[PDB]
């Protein structure tokens, strides 16, 4: 379960 | 859900948008996470776990996590999007 985040 | 739609319109703040665009690697599709508090994003109406559906009325349903950050990141000062909660 790899998540991906990128604060915008 | 797309029997409930939620349109949406931030006005980005000193920190960008305030949330955090979040993708699951072999699931389909973008969602909100990290809503700060009193940011645009809390302020425009949207909620944990929202679905993007489209951003300035482009559908992005189909497009990769990469593509639908750099979408939002070139908006400039604003930006529309269209989401569904669940």
């Amino acid at each position: 379960l790899e998540t991906k985040k990128t604060k915008l | 859900s797309m029997h409930k739609p939620k349109l949406c319109r931030l006005a980005k703040g000193e920190n960008g948008y305030g949330f955090h665009l979040n993708a699951i690697r072999g699931l389909p599709g973008s969602f909100i996470k990290e809503v700060q508090k009193g940011g645009p994003a809390d302020l425009a109406g949207l909620e944990d776990e929202d679905v993007i559906i489209e951003v300035n009325g482009v559908n992005v349903l189909d497009e990769p996590y990469e593509k639908v950050v750099d979408r939002i990141q070139s908006s400039g000062k604003n930006v529309t999007l269209l989401v569904c909660g669940k």
